[PDB]
């Protein structure tokens, strides 16, 4: 008797599970904006839900 | 006068035959791990053998 491999049964599909929200975040305003604070005093942009 | 007197003597005579597979332990389940398992060499068939 000898071993070889084992019996490996492959995945069928692939189910894909993200939440159903269609919400584009504000990445614009984030990238680029008329002013953005200086190092001494920065911004924290909470983004969330989108 | 003499008495007779049964002794217990406990011994092991063998263990469990225990058997691992490389491709299920080191690799969990995946490719790129496989591809760089094989790339190592013949360790998994020494492991096998011992
Ligand atoms: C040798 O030892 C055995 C065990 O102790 C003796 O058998 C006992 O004898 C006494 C009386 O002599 C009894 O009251 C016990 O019930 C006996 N026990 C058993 C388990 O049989 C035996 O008599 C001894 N022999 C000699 C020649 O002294
Ligand atoms: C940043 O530039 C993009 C490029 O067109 C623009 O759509 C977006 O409105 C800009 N963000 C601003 C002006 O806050």
């Amino acid at each position: 008797i000898y071993q070889t491999s084992n019996f490996r049964v492959q995945p069928t599909e692939s189910i894909v599970r993200f939440p159903n929200i269609t919400n584009l975040c504000p990445f614009g305003e984030v990238f680029n904006a008329t002013r953005f604070a200086s190092v001494y005093a920065w911004n924290r942009k909470r983004i969330s839900n989108c | 006068n003499f008495t007779i007197s049964v002794t217990t003597e406990i011994l092991p005579v063998s263990m469990t035959k225990t058997s691992v597979d490389c491709t299920m332990y080191i690799c969990g389940d995946s490719t790129e791990c496989s591809n760089l398992l094989l790339q190592y060499g013949s360790f998994c068939t020494q492991l096998n053998r011992a």
